[PDB]
Formats: C-alpha cells, structure tokens, sequence
C-alpha cells in the first residue's frame, strides 16, 4: 500500500510516547534497501560515507507542536524513554517555526569500509523520535497529521568491489 | 518487559509416568552472537527456597538427576522427565534471564493422582 | 523572518523575529577576579553545559490556573547538567528561558511570564512548615490552584496571591513578558546570577522561580483543539565550579 | 501485597548452565533487585544485587570470578547467571525486591536448582 | 573522502558477460540442428538487463568473444584419426542475408564478415562500432512502429545490431563431432543519459516491460521496532 | 563485611509470655546526618518466603500486629512481643541494610514448650 | 606479487575403447579472487563466469604463466597473527582473514566421447 | 644522579642513568595524513592516557622460571585506559615499558626481557586448540614452566622453547635488554605501533608479548632475604581512537 | 634444560683446571649449528668471516678472580695445561675490575670459502679458558657462578651458492 511512507502523527494526548524508530545501515536494514542509496550501495561489496536526512511535516498550517530526535553512536543502545534520549545527542524539532528538519548522520567506524553482507546489528546507531509535546490545533483543523522522511547521500563516499545484486533472483533466461 | 507462557495446566498424570512439558516465550531468547539460549526451568519445594533444573536450556545443574533434561532452541522451550516422583512436588516455572526484567514463569504444581 | 540556533552542535532551535528582554540590565559572564571568598580557581566546563535542554510541553485549558518551575533543580536529571550537579559542590550559572505556545488565529488568551528571584512560599496550614517534596518535583510543573488549599504540609495555592503572599497583580517589577496570542507567540528571558555569595551549592539553594499564569482565559469554539500547548526550553549560560585539584 | 514470581524450579545436571529469571510487577527507577541462598546448613547468604535505573551489578566475593548478572528492563526479566555449578549449591532461591535505597519489602516464591551427578 | 573512480560508468558497464550457450553438430541430422544463430540484444540476461536499464540512452562499441569446445559424438563409426575442426563464425548486420539452412549461399556473401578458426588457438574476438541509425541507442521506448497508433507497443527499429551464426566448415564422413559455443559480450566507450529509477518487480517478458505488482519493501515488526536487541552483560551489567 | 549476633539461644519460653531480644551489632549503625538507624527484624515462616516485622527499629511495618515493638538506638537493636503465639513459628533474624553487604542475623527458631 | 607456472603433462589410459586418433587436449585454468563463485562440479555454470580470468591452453606449447599482484584489503600479508576472528575473544585462533590468495580450479576442455585421458 | 619524572601530573617516578633501548629505531607518533583507511578524523586522547600505570610486583626465586604479559590486554582494567578501549571501536598506542629489581650486592643473577611482536603460541595437546582464559589473565603474570605440560587446552610452557616453539636462546633478536644484578638493576623498553593496519581492536588483537626470563639463577646465602621483587611500569604514548561524532 | 647455556664456575681450590673449550666451526659445530649466525650461515654452501664471542660474567658484585682465554690457530692443536695456553696468544680477563671480555676471532684461510659440509675437523681453531686464579668471595657471598657465552657476527662476511636447510628432515606435506 501507500501507507507505507506515511509516519502518522496523532493528537489527542501522547503523554512521551515514542513516534518512530530505525537503526541506521542502508543496503541491509529493511527500511533502507530498497531506496536509490540502498540499491546502489548493494552493487558493491565495500562502501562507507554519511548519510544525510531530511524530515518533512505534512500538516495544517495552523498546527503546532514539538518533537525530540534523538541518535545514539554505533557502540549504545537506543533510549527506553524520552529523558535518556535527551540525555545523549537530540535535536528538538518545532513544527511551528520551521518544516523541515535536516540531520547528517557521520560514519565513525574502527576500519574504512563497512560491507553490505555483515552481521553488524547494534552496531550500527539508531535514531528516534519522541513526542516532547503534543499537536495542538485551532478548532477546523484536522487533529492528525503525517511526516514524510528522506535519505540520501552527503558528499563523501567510497564503494570498492563490484558484486552481483541480491535482489534478482532467477538465473533464467527470459524465451 | 518479556514474558514466557507455560503449559496451560499442571501435569496432572500418574505417578511413574514421564512427563514433557513446554514453555512458550514471547520473544526471541537466542543471541546469535554466542548460539546460547537465555532460560532455565525451576523448581520450588512450598515452604522452602526455590531452585531450578537446567540452565540455558542444553547444560543440566550439577547435582540434578538425570530424569531431568532441558530442550528447545529459539522462542519455544521443553523439558522431559522419565521417572515423575511423588516426593518432587514442588511449582515448576520457566524463568527467563535474557534481559531486563528476570521474569518468571506461570507456575505448574504437582497434584494428586493415586 | 525566521532564525536557527545551534548550541552545543547537538541541539537546533527555531525562533521569529521577537523582543527579548535581558534580566536586570546585566548579561551573563564568569567570574573576574575581583570577586572571590575562595582559592581553587574554578573549572569552566561549557562543551555540554551550553545546550537547549526542552522540556515537557504542557496544556493550557479552560480552566487551568498556573504553573511554576525551580531553577535550578529543574534540571536535576538533564544530561550533563545534573553530572556536574552531582560531582561538584559549589557553582554558578545564567539561564536562557524560551517560552513558546502553538495556537491558531481563533484562539485567544494572555499570559505573564516571570523570574521570581528567592521565591520563598508559604504553607497551607500556617503553624506548620513545609517540606522539600510539595514545593517542587524534579522536571514537572507545579500547578497553581482557583481555591483555597488545606493540607498539612503544601504549598499554598490560591494564584492570585502567587503562594508569596503578595498581590499576583504586582509581579510585573520583576522580569517578566506577556504573552498575548493576538499578536505575540513567544518570550525569551535571560537571567543573571543573581545572589549574595558568588558561589552556593545546587542541591541546597533555589535560585529562582519561573511563574506562567493566565490572565485572561483561553476560549474557543466547539470545532477546535480543547488545549494550547507551551513549550519551555532552557540553555545554561557561563557555568563555573569549584576545582578538584590540588594547588 | 504484590505476587512475585520466578522462572521455576528445574532438575538440573552439574556444569550446565542454568539461569534463574524473576518476573516484575513495579517500575524501573532507582530500585533494586536481588537474591539470597535458602540452605539450612549455610544459613542465608546473598548472592548479588541488581539495581533498576543505576546500571550497578556486584556479586559477593564467594562467587566474584564464578557468577555473573544480567537483566533487560523492558522485558521484565532478570537474569543470574552461574558458572561451575557444584552439586552442594543447591538451594531455594528468594527474589528479594525493594523499591528503596535501602530496605527489604516483597519476598519472592521459591525455586530449586538441586542437580544429581 | 575516499575514491570513487570504481562506480564510473566505463568500470561499472564495461564487464565481460556470458550471453549465450548453444551447441550444434557436425554430421547428419535436423538442419537446425547444425548450426548455432544469435539475435544481438541485451534484454535476455537478466542481471545484465537490470544494468543497463539503469540509463534511457546509451551509446558503445561492442566486443564479442567466442568459446567453442567440440568433443567426439557415442555410436558407430567412429572416426580413428581427424585432422582439425574447422569453425565458420559470421556477423550479419542489419538488413544483410541470413541462413536459412547450412550449406546456404548466405554463408558465403561478401558483405558478411566472418572468421575462420581452427581448434587449439586462442579464442576468436571481433568488434562492432556503433551501427546504427540514431545517435544512440535506447533502452525505453514509449511509442508505435506505424504513426497510425498501432502496431507493436514498445518496439524501436533504430536499435538492431545483427545477427552471429556459426557453423563446421569441415565436411566430417566418420562420425559425428558435436560443439559447444559461448558467447562473452563487453562494451566498451559506454556514454549513458538520462539515469531512471531501478526496478523492482520480476521480469515477466523480453519483449515487454510487463509486470506483477510487488510490495515496496521487506515487512517489519512494528514502526518503533529497531533491529533485535542484546541481553544482559559484563558491559550492561 | 558488618555483621551482627543475635541471642544466643532460641526464645525457649511458654505460650503466651512476653519476649524480650536484642541483636549485637559489630559496627555502628547510625548515620549521625539523618539520625536513621539502618537495621530490620524479619521473619521466616518454614517453607515459604521470609518477611521482616519492623524496619528501621522505630517505624513498624503497616499490616503487622501491635504486639511487636521494634527499638534499640547505635549498634545495639532489641525487639519486644507482648503475646507470643503458638502460630508465629519461623526463624526470627535481625538484618542489616546500612551499607554492603546486606548481611543477615544468626536466626531463632520457634521451639515446643507445652 | 605471485608468478605462478602450470606444467601439464597427458596420457592415455588403459581400458577397453581405446582412441585410434585424437585432435588435441585443451585444458582450463581458472584463478578466483577471494570472494569469487567456487565450482563444485566439472561442467558448473561458475567456470563461466566473467570475473575470473581464465587460460585456455592447447598441448604442445610452452607452459602456461600467470602474476597476481598484492591483492588484500591490508597493507601485508602477516605469517604470524596474535588474535581472534570476532571481538568476543572467541572464534579460530590465529587465523586472519587479511591475506586470502584465492583459488586455483583446473579442468580438461575438451569432451571425449573414446576412452579416458588422464 | 638520580632523575624523577611526572606525567599525568598524579604519577611519579624515580630512575638512574641507565642505557634506553628504543624500540626498531623508530618513536612513538601520531597517525599522519598520509596513512589511512578511514574517514573520521581520530580524536586524541592524551590527559589521563599518559601516565605511569604500575603493575604489582612479582618475587623471583631460586627456582621461578619466567613470566609473561600480554599486551594491550594487561591495562584492560587500568583507570582511564580501560575505559576508553571499552567504550572505542579502533585503537592506536605505543608504549613505554620500566622494569626494576631491588637486590643487594650480595645476591646475584642474570635476566632477559624481550618485547616479541605477535607471539603465537602453541597448545599442550597438538590436536586441540588453546582457549582465551589460559593466553593471559587481566593484570596478572602467566608463568613458565620447567618440565612439560599436559594441559588440554593450556599452552605449551617449556621456558627453553618459550612457547613460540622456537629456541629461547635467539630471542634477542626482539627489543630486548639484560638485567644483570653484578651491574645493572634496571631495564627501559619504548615500543611503537607495530602492524599491517594503522588501527585494530583492542579486545580482538595482541600486539605484543613482554617476556622476563632469568638465564642465570637467583643464589644467595641463608641469612637473607628468599626473594628479590621485581617491579614493571606501563606508560601509554600517542594513543588515539576512532571518531564518534557526525561529519 | 635451560642448563644448556649456563657455563658453571666452582669455587673451592680449582688449581689450573679447564673451564670449558670448544671449536670454532659455526653451522657443523654441535655448539654453533643451532644459534641465529649458524643457522643463517647453514642455509649457504659458501661461506667466509670473523666472528665475534662476548663473555659475560653472571655472579656477585662481591666476587673476585681470574680467567685465561687462550685461541690457537687452525693448525695447531688445543692447549693441554695452562703454560701452553700461555704461550700462545691468550688473554687475562680479571672479573673484578671488568664484567665483559670480547674477543673477535679472525679468519685466516687458504681458499677464500669455507663449506659447511666440509670435513676439516683440527682445521678450524680451538679457543679454551682456563683458571688462573680461584675465585674469592667475602663471607656472606655465593662461592659459585656463571658465565654466559654470546657468538655473532663481525663487519665482514660473504656467502655463496644458497642451498636447503639440513635442519627440516619430513617431505611429507602437511595435510
């Protein structure tokens, strides 16, 4: 379905409960590799670099509200609650000043090249997004809205051994 | 918080008879990392401490009979004995200790058939 | 029209084009030598001190009265802040408060928002005294009340005196801003230290109080959101503690 | 008044493993919880506590280099682990929960570890 | 800020494939069975489909290498001692005769070039520039054959390259000498425009772009359910 | 390590005689900033789980029966029971929660004089 | 760098259905790269493959040469490694996955249809 | 005559004028920017690395045989050291290696300590394979042996063939120096990075082995003392780690 | 044993007896084929220098004596007792006033490349040490102590026509 793209946002009252959450390995998590970066990255078998994100808001003009984005080094574990996340590295987001929010996730990794086929789970950093307030609207406006995420690449990469795609499967030859 | 369901009642069998019993977690207990099964089944005499059988799953207690052995690999997790006793009543749990919190089992008591 | 900060490199904040109104006159700075009852020249940590440390949103009803906050111990288990709290004895630091409320144009309100400094309370019963555990939670605001309130050891409530004593009407002599949602949506207070020593420990000393309360009431119409949501975030400025070395 | 329960008694053998879990009924904030050993013959004896909320695990000196302590929060699970499993240390293991700095309030149910070698 | 010069376009495109494997005989039989023909297109080999279909135009040369193992045939009359094995190895450009059989006179025009290899030497290459009309060759096309709006959908006449057909040029009385052919395709001086998105859903057919509807991605858990989790340790305490 | 002696011996008295005890501390007790003294008085009833009568030696815990008094101030600790009962068996203990390690007592147990 | 030399040598093998008259052997020598598809049969799709250079090669010329330069991921190959595979401090002890060479896979071309050549 | 050194201003040390033996030639240094194979730039930790760790001291009989420590796992639980090879990925580190006895003029002997390079070490029982908890201990020293071991999965300790299977006659051909109690009672070794990748993990990889080996026996007399202590110092130099910020 | 590399002096009244005496051949000697200079020099068939012998003298700081290290040429034949040895060339190496006593043997030769499988035994050279005094110690000290014995290389070597190593024995291949 098309739901698929759409993070929902609802109203009501969310005390500090938690919007969405991801760990951040394009080419192998499931969220990632099927986008352009993912499918190009899973041709080569070595690649490194930092990956940039773009958040937009899809809402009422007339809503306003706060959010928390948090994320967590290579080596942590993903905060439980919305203290631990400001505790460590976040960016409070306000859907009233501003629409987008961008946020470059770096590469620090002990070797030089990260490979798609790597059994490197919790070891990959995460990031979250926690609900610092709710949404509050004037009354006519819908009390629900939607964010709608990007990922691409920043300046610096590197891919190094070129390798057949997993995701063609059949070694048939079409007639 | 991860919790494991054990069977829906007791054993309620005869005395001499072996029992299999089966414990349905809700979560993955395995980490891949080391192969090892976070889990052990227990044993607590009323009125007394508790104690379990087997810990993770494949290495039984030192001390324990061999009547006792541990299986079950990922969520689901059993166990087997050849020879019930009616001198080991006691509440059987499948406590989990994977990660926060240590939670415990469902609890099985060993009733009266004779 | 609009402005991005960033302190700390972790933390990213937008504001609009807005008044802002320095404390007392005086901007926050460290400690000159001039002024000193110690010897151990203080650590200056400031690479994570200095960041926007928001806080929980909170709901501005019909019938809501007022909330107030303690500085410092507000920040009791933020991040860093608290660490230093925690593993120093003495210290010193100016806060940088940002006040913002999300309502549409059919809304309607007016708030005041000020810095009490030494905001000393009373209690409710007034032979008794008051205890550490109803004058203020750890990062959760303490509502104000319409009525009278009666228990043994709690701060009293009724907001048109401020829990002070005094006329809540008079509480504009100290810095303070309005928040009207007619024409503005946001404050921005900076506040000194401000004290009789120039170095005290967080745990024992309140330095101050921040106060939100309404004066005029919100209203709406029936399609429209029950609440107004306010945000408060704070940004420690020029902190200084005691050293740990020897001389 | 609050129940509490544990993973369960369980027939074990010597030198293999056997992990005893404790279920939760609170919160996860500056709490503590922590186990003893039920022996007539040893009396009562801790064995390590674990604190919610601090990430503070200790064990006690007779045990410090053979037992480790693990547990996960959100899953409301705590693990003590054991390693060299004697056949002597058999016991009926307490969950002790407190929810102070410094108290001891809710007992546990009951767990036996008796192995045969 | 390291290098990039391995995700070129020459190094990401110019890697020898294998795109045909047949095998003909050298004696009596089905005509069609003693020779080995080819249609020169890209739209065979999936893995190299799903390459170039990462581009709507592309423009280069392409080089060809032939494989050719023969091995003697089981039955009766089997020869003692044979000389050599002679192959014939021909390129038809677009619009040029093609057999219809072996011992055809197509096999000797003089617009066709051809090789001739005889077993135990290195394997036969040869290379074709850019034969076509257009200025490039395209991978996508939205369009008709006839401006009448009818005809075959999806079909350019501005991207033919030929035809390779091979055959024994010995005449074999003793026996028979069956062969195998690989075919190794390369391009070489690739151009590329205009990049599209990769696809997604299976191929269904070499002739159209037909497909089954696919799901956009892999399933999760749920939408706050990072990657597994890690018991307790030394670390975790 | 800290410590503590109980009684010597077991109550050893008849049914319905007030008890006096004490627990011998090896260290102090009092922490002089908050004036607390960390030291509780359980209760083990045979079988199943322990549970502690009074904590801190001068708040009684909320369920428990008016007829222990819990005192004692400084490093030693005494208990007192107006009515002793025939069904209050268990292994009286006097334990510590000042500092690590949570040590026990040394137990009473609940004789027959009848 | 690695200069490798392959000296094949032919014979013919005693049975029944003996050859009276054969053209020539060709033989096939394929080097892998590490990480490269590894046939497990004779007559496998992988001997096809185009990343693995090959040599084709006719009885009766001089022996068949082939140099690969430094091909590893470090900056040299180690003959003694203190260490483990994983970080755990566990796994094969003193193996190091740095200094892979590859492999070498050799088969007979030809398919012969009279007798067996070893 | 005597010299005191301080490094990390909370460590101090005493030494004579005595022979330094540095490493193959060259000092320990920081990674340039010619060599990497990374991006991150590395962050430099160097305020509490950079101190003298002591190890506790060991006795030396008459008839002890020698010891061995693996290094960087023998500062594991060593202060800052250890924490920063917990919470890191990569490491980078040289080290600075004091060995000191404390004997009379009358006792005598004669020492070896060596610093070998990846030293690979075999297993009692040919067949298996050795196990991480018999290589090293934390801090601890792992002592040789006289006769043959018959361990299953313990290392083969024969102090002639040094674990190495190699004879232990030509171990000098390492950084090495000789304490001979007739002259010298003192010993330095400065060891750089050594290896075929400019950065590893510090749990996975050993980088060396440090061997004191005594070729001459102890002997004294029977009024004195039964041991002579030997004590051995660790000071990190030019250590780094891999990076943990965004780019 | 580590006993190998210990050379024992005894005290007591040692009158004019021997020390120790060897040969100077490296890569055939017993004494040399298993040290770094006869294990390098064993992997040529031709080989040609001086080599170098460092003694060092492991015992107490408080202990006081003689030694007379005596070298004959390649064509004589060892010293018997110490006024032979004397009246070659020799050297009086005094452990109380020095620890270490060097001394570099030279190569004199007929051809210009000695074999290391060459049968040429009382053709290469002997040197010995002997007792000129005893060895005195002040009460308190040990009567008894070692010497340790260092053979390398001088500036000035050659070898020729490099060849297998007799030390590896097995052809069979391992696994």
């Amino acid at each position: 379905s098309m739901e698929a793209y759409r993070i929902p946002v609802t109203g009501g009252d969310q005390l500090h409960t938690q919007v969405f959450g991801f760990q951040m390995q394009p080419g192998l998590n499931s969220v990632f590799k099927r986008t352009l970066l993912g499918e190009i990255l899973n041709y080569y078998a070595h690649w490194s670099g930092s990956v940039k994100l773009t958040f937009v808001f899809c809402g009422s003009a007339m809503a306003t509200g706060k959010f928390l984005l948090a994320y967590s080094p290579p080596g942590a574990s993903p905060p439980q609650n919305r203290k631990q996340a400001m505790l460590g590295t976040h960016v409070i987001w306000d859907v009233g000043l501003q629409s987008s929010c961008v946020l470059c996730i770096p590469w620090i990794s002990q070797t030089h090249y990260r490979l798609v086929q790597q059994d490197e789970y919790t070891s990959a950093g995460y990031v979250t997004c926690w609900y610092q307030t709710g949404l509050i609207v004037p009354p006519g406006a819908p009390p629900s809205c939607t964010i709608l995420c990007f990922a691409s690449a920043c300046n610096d990469f590197s891919v190094r051994n070129l390798r057949d795609t997993p995701f063609i499967e059949q070694t048939q030859l079409l007639q | 918080y991860i919790e494991a369901s054990q069977s829906p009642s007791s054993l309620a069998v005869s005395v001499g008879e072996k029992v299999t019993m089966s414990c349905k977690s809700s979560q993955s207990l395995l980490y891949s990392s080391n192969q090892k099964n976070y889990l052990a089944w227990f044993q607590q005499k009323p009125g007394q401490s508790p104690k379990l059988l087997i810990y993770w799953a494949s290495t039984r207690e030192s001390g324990v009979p061999d009547r006792f052995t541990g299986s079950g690999s990922g969520t689901d997790f059993t166990l087997t004995i050849s020879s019930v006793k009616a001198e080991d009543l006691a509440v059987y749990y499948c406590q989990q200790y994977y990660s926060y919190p240590y939670t415990f089992g469902g609890g099985t008591k060993l009733k009266i058939k004779r | 029209r609009v402005r991005s900060i960033t302190l700390g490199n972790s933390t990213i904040t937008t504001q609009e084009c807005a008044n802002v109104v320095v404390g007392y006159g005086v901007w926050p700075s460290y400690l000159q030598d001039n002024e000193a009852t110690a010897e151990d020249q203080p650590t200056q940590p400031d690479v994570a001190t200095c960041r926007f440390y928001t806080l929980d949103s909170i709901q501005w009803q019909k019938e809501s009265d007022g909330w107030w906050w303690k500085f410092p111990e507000a920040l009791k288990n933020m991040g860093l802040f608290g660490q230093n709290m925690e593993y120093h004895y003495l210290g010193r630091s100016g806060y940088t408060i940002h006040v913002q409320c999300n309502a549409s144009k059919f809304h309607q309100g007016c708030l005041l928002v000020v810095c009490v400094p030494e905001a000393e309370m009373g209690c409710s019963d007034v032979e008794r005294e008051v205890v550490a555990a109803s004058l203020s939670s750890e990062d959760t605001a303490k509502s104000f009340s319409r009525t009278e309130s009666n228990g043994q050891h709690t701060v009293q409530t009724v907001v048109y005196n401020a829990g002070m004593g005094v006329g809540v009407g008079n509480l504009t002599i100290f810095p303070h801003q309005w928040i009207n949602l007619r024409t503005n949506n946001s404050a921005t207070i900076v506040m000194p230290y401000i004290n009789s020593v120039p170095m005290d420990n967080m745990f024992r000393h309140y330095n101050f109080t921040l106060m939100i309360i309404p004066f005029a009431k919100l209203e709406y119409t029936e399609q429209a959101s029950n609440y107004v949501p306010i945000t408060v975030t704070v940004a420690p400025m020029c902190a200084e503690y005691n050293g740990l070395r020897l001389a | 008044e609050v129940q509490l329960q544990q993973s369960g008694p369980e027939l074990a053998r010597p030198w293999a493993s056997v992990k005893i879990s404790c279920q939760a009924f609170y919160t996860f904030s500056n709490y503590g919880m922590q186990w003893v050993k039920q022996s007539p013959g040893q009396g009562l004896e801790w064995i390590g506590p674990f604190y919610p909320g601090n990430a503070d695990t200790s064990y006690n000196q007779k045990f410090k280099g053979k037992a480790t302590l693990t547990a996960d929060k959100s899953s409301s699970t705590a693990y003590m682990q054991f390693s060299s499993l004697t056949s002597e240390d058999s016991a009926v293991y307490y969950c002790a929960r407190v929810v102070a700095t410094t108290d001891f309030d809710y007992w546990g149910q009951g767990t036996t570890v008796t192995v045969s070698s | 800020y390291h290098s990039r010069t391995e995700s070129s376009i020459e190094n990401f495109l110019c890697r020898a494939a294998c795109v045909y494997i047949a095998t003909y005989a050298s004696a009596g039989g089905t005509p069609t069975e003693r020779y080995a023909s080819w249609r020169i297109n890209t739209r065979q080999m999936v893995q190299l489909r799903r390459k170039f279909e990462l581009f709507t135009y592309l423009r280069f040369d392409m080089e060809i290498t032939f494989v050719i193992t023969s091995t003697q045939d089981p039955g009766t009359q089997l020869a003692q001692d044979m000389p050599v094995l002679t192959h014939q190895i021909m390129y038809i450009p677009p619009g040029g005769p093609v057999p219809n059989s072996a011992t055809d006179f197509a096999w000797q025009s003089s617009t066709n070039p051809s090789i001739f290899w005889t077993e135990g030497c290195a394997p036969a290459r040869m290379s074709v520039p850019f034969i076509s009309i257009g200025n490039a060759y395209s991978n996508f096309y939205d369009g008709w054959s006839h401006f009448t709006q009818e005809g075959v959908y999806g079909f350019n006449s501005l991207n033919n390259m030929g035809h390779i057909y091979v055959r024994h040029v010995n005449e074999q009385s003793l026996g028979v000498s069956t062969s195998t052919l690989r075919v190794y395709f390369k391009p070489k001086h690739v151009r590329a425009w205009v990049p599209r998105p990769p696809r997604l859903s299976p191929y269904v057919k070499s002739s159209n772009v037909n497909f089954k509807p696919t799901a956009v991605t892999t399933e999760r858990k749920d939408i706050n359910d990072v990657g597994t989790l890690r018991p307790v340790g030394y670390t975790n305490h």
